[PDB]
């Protein structure tokens, strides 16, 4: 049955795969990051500095400063979901990583825009914008599963020497999906030397 | 699911 626009890939009878464009679609994440920048809605909850070395990983390092000093935001300074208070206490196995959470802004609503290399954050708070272009110093980023299993957190850098672990929530459908736009616009430029 | 850079972390 071919006749439409003949060969394989354009006879609008194969499986998916969208076919009726050159580039794909994907999730809305990736597809933005292409286009002006996807766009979400999450509430900034303070930052915490800390006092470790970087470009590290550990997957058990990384869950107990991660989630020791995420702990002492959702519980010392109330505004997350599900771990304002609870009786949490458990031992702490860290000896020297970790800083100090800072709750000077607890709660500022902000549009986490993802674009080709450009991660703005407008601020929907006092009418601001949290940087036009926060893409280029930074240092780790991540929040899916593990870390806190459903807010993100990212610890970025550029005023200063010293990494500040981003804590946000309430981000309205992201998860796994702002995962993908901060990755895609995270391998965008960055002055890519390749070594 | 840890979106890191080519800049900072280095994996190659």
């Amino acid at each position: 049955g071919s006749h439409m626009g003949q060969l394989g890939g354009e006879e609008w009878t194969r499986h998916g795969s969208f076919v009726n464009k050159p580039t794909r679609g994907w999730l809305h994440p990736n597809d933005k990051v292409m286009g002006p920048g996807v766009s979400y809605l999450v509430r900034y909850m303070g930052c915490v500095e800390v006092l470790q070395s970087m470009r590290a990983l550990d997957f058990n390092t990384r869950t107990q400063v991660t989630r020791e000093a995420i702990s002492l935001v959702c519980e010392a300074v109330p505004g997350a979901k599900g771990a304002t208070r609870r009786r949490k206490p458990c031992s702490r196995p860290l000896s020297s990583i970790l800083g100090r959470s800072n709750l000077k802004f607890a709660g500022m609503p902000i549009t986490l825009t993802v674009s080709t290399s450009s991660l703005n954050l407008m601020a929907a708070d006092c009418k601001q914008i949290i940087a036009n272009h926060h893409m280029q110093s930074i240092s780790f980023a991540s929040g899916g599963d593990p870390d806190t299993a459903e807010y993100v957190a990212y610890v970025a850098k550029d005023p200063v020497n010293q990494r500040a672990c981003h804590i946000l929530e309430c981000p309205e459908g992201l998860a796994q999906d702002v995962i993908s736009t901060i990755g895609q616009a995270f391998e965008l430029r960055f002055k890519q030397y390749l070594r | 699911h840890i979106i890191e850079n080519p800049q900072y972390f280095s994996d190659a």
